[PDB]
């Protein structure tokens, strides 16, 4: 039963870990709205390339 | 005689303690089974 109870505690550790390693997704959603001010930049040009 | 008599004591313990095994901290055997699920989908979703 105490093997069984360390074993889980260990498990949640684990499984925390890997859950702030997935977090650190935002790094992607800041890539993403860099990104989309770039992409807000090119329209603009390509609008005044039309005119 | 009269009060020429002394006394001891002893305990038992209580029936719905009975064994180790009795779940809620044994069944952490099936739970462990849930932890390790959630691990497992948890180390798909960090990847």
């Amino acid at each position: 039963i105490k093997f069984t109870k360390q074993s889980s505690v260990a498990s949640t550790r684990n499984t925390l870990k890997m859950a702030q390693d997935a977090e650190r997704g935002m790094n992607t959603l800041g890539m993403l709205g860099h990104q989309s001010e770039q992409l807000n930049n090119v329209e603009g040009n390509l609008d005044l390339m039309k005119v | 005689d009269v009060g020429g008599q002394q006394i001891f004591s002893q305990a038992l313990l209580n029936a719905n303690r009975r064994g180790e095994a009795k779940t809620a901290l044994a069944e952490v055997q099936a739970r462990h089974q849930e932890l390790l699920k959630l691990e497992k989908s948890m180390a798909e979703l960090t990847q």
